[PDB]
């Protein structure tokens, strides 16, 4: 399995902010012992992208001009990815 | 044969798994030394370093040049029992007048916030931290147990539980003696009714 | 809060997981009886259980 | 679970591992060392389960069948040789379960009911008609199916 | 060098583990095949010859072990299941004794003969008499066996001191 | 947990899979039907809930260390099921750094995992599945082999005298001892070598070998044991009883807002 | 009748017991270097401690371990029985340093047989 | 590859290590367990249809006696000897005493692969052969001995099973009483030991002293069938058989009961965390019903003209046997109260359910003891019931309580609690449908052993139908749990 890491949805005319990614699932049955699930939103890191988000979260409360940052379809939504700390 | 190992060292599997390294766990990526050694860089630790062990040298040597070349003036031979490997310890770990007290007291405050309370937090992690090990549905966490657990002694528990429940236990039983027996038969003591 | 509604994940119960059980075991239960009620009154029988011959004999 | 032959060679004793050159299995028939592997009780669980997966997947066919035979293969082989030995069992209860054989039943009487309270009493009891002749989808019972004559 | 276990014998896999089940399973459809068709499948020497040469693999694996693993755990272990196998065998010996006492303590009798007094001069001791069971032999075979038993319990006294 | 393994190959509506649980167990039209009741959540990462116990943490999620230890592959896992983790991790981890900055010459550790836990019954000490060999050399070793027998129930049991069991005679010899110093122009006898129970204390300490020889800094990883069913805790001279009951209500405290938004059912 | 015996002088009020951070419980198995070892309590080292049956204990090797259900440190540490092959060939007379220097290099590089 | 396959094989067959053939011993077990339910499934769908639905004749209900008997048979010594004693006693009695592997090695595999032999002579007996066997668990003569429809080799063959059997449940015995003596690691006195442990020692006790009674019993059937004497016959006494039978019959059943007591205190103290009230009592108890169990083998014989003494002799030693198995359910109920046993468990359930209805086949078996009673009570279905809501709702509810406790341990995979608790649900309502029922059937008069009843027995039978239906669900649910549980997701998606 291998989908997008989390990005963050941000609404440029209200200015409405949002985590967001893609979570599987699976019919539930017996789970295993000898194992702790590994990190299955962001596939392959660390786990960084909990605190990515911690820290934007005032940048992006505050008002952030989103005209630098690829828009999502035809709509007033924003793709802000979480690769790394935001500081504007 | 296929990927033969090469040697007979250490392997963590299932009958050794090691002693962990909480220090290494813990400061992951940061440095130890701003701790132990505050305020010096790597160069003033290696040269301190050298410095220390040269004088440690000097010092080991005359200590045993003096152990070794000494005469002897008197022979200490402690009192054991008979059949006794090693002697009894003549150290006592109770403080004995009340300036003993006073200094076991700082130390125990000094020890309290600097190593207790560490160390109880650390197992409270722990703890939590089995919790979530157990957690989502892999154990039985939160079948029983909690906080709210009403935990009683034995005298407590056999006094105001054990005890009243025979009691109403043997109340149960006698009723249910003569009722059965008047349900069966239609009186209490003459066996059947309209029989005899 | 995970899993199906009359499934839960691994050693954990669905929300209000006893009521649930018991409906559904009634259910299957009235089903069950329906089942033998059914295989009663269409399956095998014999000449001496029917309502004359029974009703002739209970009398003495 | 790899050999330890180079091990096991250089070791400390190499005289007890030259009957590995002969006809002999390391697993059973060949003196454990002290550097061996351990060896768990079932190695497919065991080597499945850490890393987050059941022992089998249902997708391969080697597996399904695998399974299969393990939790299914002896109850089916059993029941196929009983159905192959009495053929004449199965046909009566398949008969008999889909409404086929009746044994005295008549057209439009009533049929004695009772769930429980014991024995039959007439205090109890209910009569009852059958529904598939009362919704049209039975007019005559079969007979020439088997019948237990001199019962 | 070697390394030491525990004293409990690990133990080793064998063939005897499946070669004496099939034995008993051979021998009861040997058995069974003689029943129904009332002649051997395979000749009974044959049959015992196979018998023998499957158990012969206990004394060598015996020497083989006390030679290389034997210690007083294990002797101990060996000496308590002898015991038990000594019991075993009493109980069996109990048991046809069961089968043969119980229609001979039940005193009366349904007799084919008469066994009342005063009609003839043999009849009260027909009953009570089975004078055909080979007494005289039997009393010598008796002192064979006390032979053995005694020179045996002598010779073991003699070199266990 | 589990592991989904290829996500792709199993969301197909119709799978050989599927088809052979649907046949042997597993499956059914009931999920194809009604998904909603027998499929509904699925077990899998709470996005949300991850997110929530993101945001609900202080600055502690800056300042822990955890995002480079061996365990950062489990961030996921503990944020969505171990509430308040990150002010816990925090607490932990300062914990260890005052203890490394003591006056004392030896830091003792806690370390507690899965061996951490006593049990009356054997098999529950080992990994699942269980090896194929076990015990092989030996048993248990019970610590009471090493304190005194009941001296005199042995000697009333065999019927000897025993009056005596607490007058032993003296012993004052040179020949009793092998280990001899020179102490000031004194010659002290004291102890014998016993063997490996004498260096006990060497081999479960490992020096810090930047340290002076005038400031000793020994690092002791010191284990646990406990049994999980008692309810109370004696750790002897590590941490007295008071400090424990402080502890647990100042952390009973400061962890409540993380637990009360949550209901139990 | 145990319960009921006196101390033997005043030392258990002064001295430190057996089972202390400096005068730790030391006991020794048997095995292979680095495995766990298996140790255990009778039940009841102290008063609120379980003492209906023995409870066991899995820990590391030559570390110090308390139990803090009974407060106790103790020492479980493993001595490995590494002994001369035994075929008859065992020496009757004092020996050296020398071959058991090869043969402990052996066994600690590459590792021996068990004697199972 | 034939070296892997060889491998393979060999695994299986030279094994001497007490974990593998336990786990063969578990898999054979319930195995024969499915095998039997099944048979018993069949016989249910002749009783619940009226005029002989199945087999269509009077001259064919010898087809009826064969399911009955080979449903006793299989059930008893082939699905919870195995699996009660061959299972757990192999796996776990070295492991509780802290030993490697138990005395005498190889006598374990033989054990198990004498019970291999007899399982294959049986089924090849049973299913391959025509008219097989036809005369009940109980093989009393002169019905097996002199008999119309029992003439053919496959009779012999049963009984040779069952020699087998013996033979195997013996080797298993000596082996389990060897180990637990001797190979107890240092400071372990004897009656320390675990509790299950002591249960398997005095089951072994039992069986020692009992079988070679029983392979009496069997020889002496097959020298009538064969040698054409007369021990059982017109000249003989069917009653010695019956002796010696039963002689070997009760300690048989508690052999088969005491090791689910074991079981059950040890998981007890592994679910609630709280060791056994009285664990001393509880051991002693064990020891006394199985010295009792030697001497009221013949309250199974009150018909067939005791001496009157004798009667009243069996009476009172039943009663004593009773005393100690209240003893130890007392203490049950006592060590329950102050746990924490997990509200969401199968096993904790399942612990209620045994509990429960042992208490109710302990009540239903005393009134047996009665000999005068048991005038009224022989050969009835108030004795299926009795037997059946023991055997089938008590010690089958140790085993799932086993189950459910012990596979997370063997496989290392949680249990899908809702699943399981469908499957134990559904068996405790649907078993107690189909026996509470026959307890009143037994009191109005109806026989044991009957394909046919009189029309005045149609509710018991119709409340019996609704319990097959029940069980039919419930164990589809079983294996189908079961087979998902070795099984991988077959469902995936993104949310
Ligand atoms: C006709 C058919 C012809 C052949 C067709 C092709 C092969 C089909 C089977 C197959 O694929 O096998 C390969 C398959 C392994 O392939 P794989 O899974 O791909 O690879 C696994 C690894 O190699 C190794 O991984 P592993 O070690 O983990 O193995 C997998 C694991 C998987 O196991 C499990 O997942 C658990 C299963 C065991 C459970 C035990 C615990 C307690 C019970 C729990 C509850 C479940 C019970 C079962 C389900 C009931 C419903 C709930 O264990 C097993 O599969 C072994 C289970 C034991 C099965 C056989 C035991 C010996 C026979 C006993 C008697 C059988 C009945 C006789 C009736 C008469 O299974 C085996 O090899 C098993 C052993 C088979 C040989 C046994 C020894 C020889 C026996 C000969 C005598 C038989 C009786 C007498 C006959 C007459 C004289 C000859
Ligand atoms: C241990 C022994 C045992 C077990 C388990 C059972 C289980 C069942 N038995 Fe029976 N039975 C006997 C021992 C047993 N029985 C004996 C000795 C006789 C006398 C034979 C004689 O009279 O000659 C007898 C006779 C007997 C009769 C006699 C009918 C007649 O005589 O008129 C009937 C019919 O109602 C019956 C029904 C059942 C049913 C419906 C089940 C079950 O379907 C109900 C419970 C079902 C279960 C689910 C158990 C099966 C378990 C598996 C699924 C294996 C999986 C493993 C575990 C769950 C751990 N049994
Ligand atoms: C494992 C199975 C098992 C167990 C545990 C038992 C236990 C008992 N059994 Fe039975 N039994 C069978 C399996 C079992 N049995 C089978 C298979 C048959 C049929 C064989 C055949 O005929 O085919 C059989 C047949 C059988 C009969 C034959 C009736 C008949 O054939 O005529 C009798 C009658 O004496 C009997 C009695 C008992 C008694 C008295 C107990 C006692 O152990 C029960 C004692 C338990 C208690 C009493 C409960 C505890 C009670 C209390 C909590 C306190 C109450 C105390 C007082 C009021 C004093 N059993
Ligand atoms: C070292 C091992 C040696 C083994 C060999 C035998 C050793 C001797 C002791 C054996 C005791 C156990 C077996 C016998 C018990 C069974 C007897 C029996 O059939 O009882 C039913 C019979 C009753 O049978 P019945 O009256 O029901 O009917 C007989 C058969 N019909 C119906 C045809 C009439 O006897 C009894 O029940 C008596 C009471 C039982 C106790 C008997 C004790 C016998 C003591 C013998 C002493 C002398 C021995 C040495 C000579
Ligand atoms: C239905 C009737 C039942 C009752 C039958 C009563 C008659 C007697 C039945 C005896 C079977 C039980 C034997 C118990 C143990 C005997 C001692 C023993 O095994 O010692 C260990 C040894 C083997 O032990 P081991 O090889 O497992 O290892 C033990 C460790 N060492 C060897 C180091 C001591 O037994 C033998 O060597 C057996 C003797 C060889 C010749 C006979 C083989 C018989 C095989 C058994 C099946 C027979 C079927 C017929
Ligand atoms: C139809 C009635 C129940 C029939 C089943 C009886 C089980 C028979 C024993 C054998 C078990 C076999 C397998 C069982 C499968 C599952 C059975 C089942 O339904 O179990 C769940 C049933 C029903 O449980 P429940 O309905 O109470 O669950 C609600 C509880 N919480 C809050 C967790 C959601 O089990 C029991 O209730 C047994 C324990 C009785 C204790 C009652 C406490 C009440 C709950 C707390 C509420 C608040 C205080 C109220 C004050 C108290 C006054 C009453
Ligand atoms: C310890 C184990 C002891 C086992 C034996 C206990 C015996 C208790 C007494 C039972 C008894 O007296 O049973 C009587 C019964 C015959 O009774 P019945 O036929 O009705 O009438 C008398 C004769 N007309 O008698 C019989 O049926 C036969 C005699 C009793 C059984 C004898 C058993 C001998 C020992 C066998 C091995 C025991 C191994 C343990
Ligand atoms: C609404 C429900 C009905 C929907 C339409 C009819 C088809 C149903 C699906 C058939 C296959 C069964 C589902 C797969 C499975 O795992 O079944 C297990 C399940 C046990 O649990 P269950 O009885 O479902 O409890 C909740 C009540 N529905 O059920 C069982 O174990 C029941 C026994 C097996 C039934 C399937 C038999 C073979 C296939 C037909
Ligand atoms: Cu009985
Ligand atoms: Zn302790």
């Amino acid at each position: 399995m291998n989908h997008e890491r989390p990005w963050v949805f941000l609404n440029k005319v209200t200015g409405k902010w949002g985590a967001c990614g893609w979570q599987p699932f699976w019919k539930a049955t017996s789970q295993s012992l000898n194992y702790i699930p590994d990190n299955f939103i962001a596939l392959r890191t660390n786990g960084s992208w909990v605190r990515n988000l911690w820290q934007s979260s005032k940048v992006l409360d505050r008002g952030l001009n989103a005209s630098g940052y690829p828009t999502v379809g035809t709509t007033d939504w924003v793709r802000i990815p979480l690769d790394a700390p935001l500081e504007a | 044969l296929g990927h033969m190992r090469v040697g007979a060292l250490w392997q963590s599997n299932a009958n050794s798994r090691g002693l962990p390294n909480l220090l290494k766990e813990v400061m992951a990526a940061e440095p130890i030394y701003p701790y132990t050694h505050p305020g010096l860089s790597a160069k003033q630790i290696l040269w301190n370093t050298k410095f220390n062990l040269k004088l440690e040298k000097d010092l080991i040597s005359i200590a045993e040049s003096a152990v070794q070349s000494q005469t002897v003036n008197k022979v200490v031979i402690p009192t054991m029992l008979t059949g006794d490997v090693n002697p009894k310890s003549p150290a006592s770990v109770v403080a004995k007048d009340k300036y003993q007290l006073a200094k076991q007291m700082a130390e125990f405050q000094y020890k309290k916030s600097y190593f207790e309370k560490p160390w109880g937090y650390m197992f409270a992690y722990y703890c939590d931290e089995d919790r979530a090990r157990l957690c989502g549905g892999i154990g039985y966490v939160g079948h029983h147990g909690g906080g709210d657990a009403e935990i009683l002694s034995y005298t407590e528990y056999v006094s105001t539980v054990v005890y009243p429940t025979i009691f109403y236990m043997a109340i149960t039983f006698v009723v249910s003696l003569f009722l059965m027996y008047y349900y069966i038969y239609g009186t209490f003591f003459s066996s059947t009714r309209n029989r005899f | 809060d995970k899993g199906g509604f009359f499934f839960g994940v691994g050693t954990q119960l669905p929300r209000n997981f006893f009521p649930k059980f018991l409906a559904t075991t009634s259910a299957i239960m009235g089903v069950t009886y329906g089942l033998v009620w059914l295989y009663n009154a269409a399956g095998p029988r014999a000449k001496t259980q029917t309502r004359k011959w029974k009703e002739l004999e209970s009398e003495d | 679970h790899g050999s330890n032959l180079y091990n096991r060679v250089h070791g400390n004793l190499p005289q007890l591992y030259v009957e590995q050159l002969y006809n002999t299995d390391e697993i059973l028939d060949t003196v454990p060392h002290s550097s061996d592997p351990v060896h768990h009780m079932f190695p497919k669980c065991a080597a499945a389960s850490p890393l987050g997966f059941r022992p089998y997947d249902n997708n391969k066919l080697w597996d399904a069948f695998v399974l299969w035979a393990i939790v299914y293969g002896v109850t089916t082989i059993f029941c196929v040789l009983h159905i192959l030995k009495y053929p004449q069992i199965w046909k009566h209860l398949f008969e008999t379960l889909t409404f086929q054989y009746t044994y005295q039943r008549e057209i439009g009487e009533e049929y004695v009911w009772q769930y429980g309270g014991g024995g039959l009493n007439p205090a109890k009891w209910r009569f009852v008609k059958s529904p598939l002749e009362e919704l049209g989808l039975v007019t005559e019972y079969r007979s020439d199916l088997d019948y237990p004559d001199d019962l | 060098m070697i390394l030491n276990t525990n004293i409990n014998y690990g133990g080793r896999n064998s063939r005897l583990c499946y070669l004496i089940p099939l034995m008993v399973h051979t021998i009861f459809l040997y058995l069974a095949y003689l029943i129904y068709y009332n002649i051997n499948l395979i000749n009974i020497y044959l049959l015992l010859i196979i018998i023998i040469f499957i158990n012969i693999e206990w004394p060598l694996v015996i020497i083989y072990e006390y030679i290389y693993l034997t210690n007083y755990n294990i002797q101990n272990n060996l000496l308590y299941n002898i015991a038990t196998f000594i019991f075993l065998e009493i109980l069996l010996f109990i048991g046809f004794y069961w089968l043969y006492i119980n229609n001979i303590i039940h005193y009366p009798n349904n007799l084919p003969y008469n066994n009342n007094i005063a009609v003839n001069l043999l009849d009260h001791l027909n009953h009570n008499n089975n004078t055909d069971i080979c007494l005289y032999i039997i009393l010598h075979n008796l002192l064979l066996l006390l032979y053995v038993t005694l020179i045996l319990q002598l010779v073991h006294r003699y070199v266990q001191l | 947990g589990t592991n989904p393994g290829d996500i792709a190959l199993n969301s197909k509506r119709f799978t050989v899979g599927k088809f052979v649980a649907w046949a042997c167990g597993g499956w059914g039209l009931k999920d194809w039907i009604f998904p909603s009741l027998f499929i509904g959540r699925g077990d899998g990462p709470d996005f949300d809930r991850i997110v929530k116990h993101t945001l609900q943490s202080s600055s502690a999620i800056e300042k822990v260390n955890w995002f480079d230890s061996p365990f950062a592959c489990y961030t996921e896992w503990f944020v969505e099921h171990f509430p308040g983790f990150f002010d816990s991790r925090y607490r932990f981890e300062m914990s260890a750094k005052t203890i490394l900055a003591n006056k004392y010459p030896i830091k003792d550790f806690p370390v507690v995992d899965m061996r951490s836990w006593r049990s009356s019954r054997l098999f529950d000490l080992f990994e699942v599945p269980h090896p194929e060999h076990t015990f092989v050399f030996g048993g248990p070793v019970l610590l009471n082999t090493e304190a005194k027998r009941a001296e005199r129930l042995e000697q009333e049991w065999h019927g000897k005298d025993g009056t005596f069991v607490d007058v032993h005679p003296l012993n004052v010899a040179t020949e009793s001892h092998t280990e001899v110093s020179v102490i000031g122009g004194i010659k002290v006898y004291n102890g014998v070598w016993q063997g490996g129970k004498d260096s006990w204390k060497r081999d479960s300490a490992k020096p810090e070998l930047t340290a002076p020889f005038h400031s000793p800094i020994w690092y002791r990883n010191m284990f646990i044991v406990k049994n999980a069913d008692q309810l109370v805790e004696h750790f002897g001279e590590n941490l007295s009883d008071e400090t424990w009951q402080e502890v647990r209500k100042e952390h009973l405290a400061f962890h409540e807002r993380f637990h009360k938004d949550y209901s139990f059912a | 009748m145990y319960e009921d015996e006196p101390y033997i002088g005043v030392d258990h009020l002064y001295e430190a017991h057996k089972g202390s951070k400096e005068n730790p419980v030391v006991v020794e198995a048997i095995g292979v270097h680095g495995n766990d070892v298996f140790t255990g309590c009778l039940g009841g080292c102290h008063k609120d401690a379980a003492d209906a049956v023995a409870y066991y204990t899995i820990v590391p090797p030559n570390t110090l371990a308390v139990c803090i259900d009974c407060g106790i440190h103790f020492v479980a540490r493993i001595n490995e029985q590494l002994t001369f092959w035994p075929d008859g060939t065992q020496p009757w007379e004092k020996v050296d340093f020398k071959a058991v220097e090869g043969f402990l290099y052996k066994h600690y590089k590459y590792g021996s047989p068990l004697m199972i | 590859m034939i070296n892997n396959i060889m491998h393979m094989i060999n695994k299986y067959t030279l094994t001497t290590s007490h974990k593998i053939i336990g786990i063969l011993y578990g898999y054979m077990g319930y195995i024969a367990g499915i095998l039997g339910y099944i048979i018993s499934m069949l016989i249910r769908m002749e009783l619940n249809t009226q005029g002989l639905a199945i087999v269509r004749k009077v001259k064919e209900v010898t087809i009826y006696n064969n399911w009955i008997t080979i449903h006793g048979l299989i059930m008893l010594f082939v699905f919870i000897m195995p699996v009660g004693i061959g299972f757990y006693g192999n796996y776990l009695i070295p492991m509780l005493i802290g030993t490697s592997e138990l005395s005498m090695p190889r006598m374990n595999g033989i054990s198990f692969w004498m019970l291999i032999v007899g399982v294959v002579i049986f089924v090849i007996s049973n299913v391959l052969m025509s008219k097989p066997i036809s005369s009940g668990w109980t093989l009393y003569p002169p019905l097996s001995t002199r008999d119309a429809d029992n003439i053919g080799v496959n009779i012999d063959l049963s009984l040779l099973v069952v020699h087998v059997l013996g033979i195997s449940s013996t080797i298993g015995s000596v082996n389990y009483i060897t180990t637990n003596k001797y190979n107890r690691h240092v400071g372990l006195t004897f009656m320390n030991i675990n509790i299950y442990n002591f249960s398997i020692i005095v089951t072994s006790i039992l069986l020692i002293g009992s079988l070679p009674i029983l392979g009496v019993a069997i020889t002496g059937l097959l020298l009538d069938r064969n040698i054409n004497s007369t021990i059982y016959d017109v000249i003989g006494d069917p009653v010695l058989y019956q002796h010696l039978f039963w002689f070997f019959g009760h300690p048989e059943v508690y052999v088969i009961i005491l090791p689910v007591f074991g079981l059950t205190s040890l998981i007890l103290t592994s679910i609630i965390h709280k060791d056994i009230f009285g664990r001393e009592g509880m051991m002693y108890c064990i020891i006394s019903i199985g010295v009792v169990g030697y001497f009221v083998w013949a309250h199974h014989m009150f018909t067939v003209g005791l001496d009157i003494d004798s009667r009243s002799y069996f009476s009172i030693a039943t009663s004593i046997i009773s005393i100690p198995t209240s003893v130890k359910m007392f203490s049950y109920i006592n060590t329950w109260a102050s746990g924490r046993g997990f509200r969401g468990n199968n096993s904790s359930w399942s612990f209620f359910s045994f509990l429960i209805c042992f208490c109710f086949g302990g009540f239903t078996g005393l009134l047996l003891s009665s000999g005068s009673l048991d005038i009224m009570l022989h050969d009835t279905y108030f004795v299926v019931g009795h037997f059946h809501t023991v055997l089938s709702l008590a010690a089958t509810f140790g085993l799932l309580i086993a189950h459910y406790f012990f596979l997370p341990i063997i496989f290392s995979y949680s249990i899908f609690e809702s699943f399981s608790f469908y499957h134990t649900f559904l068996l405790l309502v649907g078993a107690l449908l189909v026996f509470y029922p026959m307890h009143l059937a037994g009191l109005s008069g109806m026989a044991r052993r009957v394909p046919e009843y009189a029309d005045i027995f149609i509710p018991f039978m119709t409340v019996g139908f609704h319990g097959t239906f029940l069980l039919i669900f419930s164990t589809l649910t079983f294996i189908r749990s079961y087979f998902q549980f070795l099984s991988h997701i077959n469902h995936s998606n993104y949310l």
